[PDB]
């Protein structure tokens, strides 16, 4: 995942867009304090459910 | 001589059989209460507790 949070990721964050392009892999990855996450700024709703 | 003869002696025995009744009643008396561990339900948005 790189830089950008699962928030970040899945909301195609402008900052790993590069992660666009895979679709199967193995196992999720997580730098543990994630800046570039959800660049406008609010709360996301259920975050952990999801 | 005088004889012969197969025997089974008593007291070995006895002790013996002793231990077995304590073994058995032990191994099923040593179990603790009994829980009633029905799997219980949840919504598809919580399963965080599921």
């Amino acid at each position: 995942l790189g830089n950008c949070s699962v928030a970040g990721w899945i909301l195609g964050n402008p900052e790993c867009e590069l992660l666009i392009s895979k679709e199967s892999w193995s196992y999720i990855v997580e730098t543990p304090n994630p800046e570039n996450g959800t660049c406008y700024p609010g709360y996301f709703a259920d975050y952990e459910e999801l | 001589e005088q004889g012969s003869g197969y025997a089974a002696d008593q007291k070995s025995t006895q002790n013996a059989i002793n231990g077995i009744t304590n073994k058995v009643n032990s191994v099923i008396e040593k179990m603790n209460t009994q829980f009633t561990a029905v799997g219980k339900e949840f919504n598809k948005l919580e399963r965080r507790m599921e």
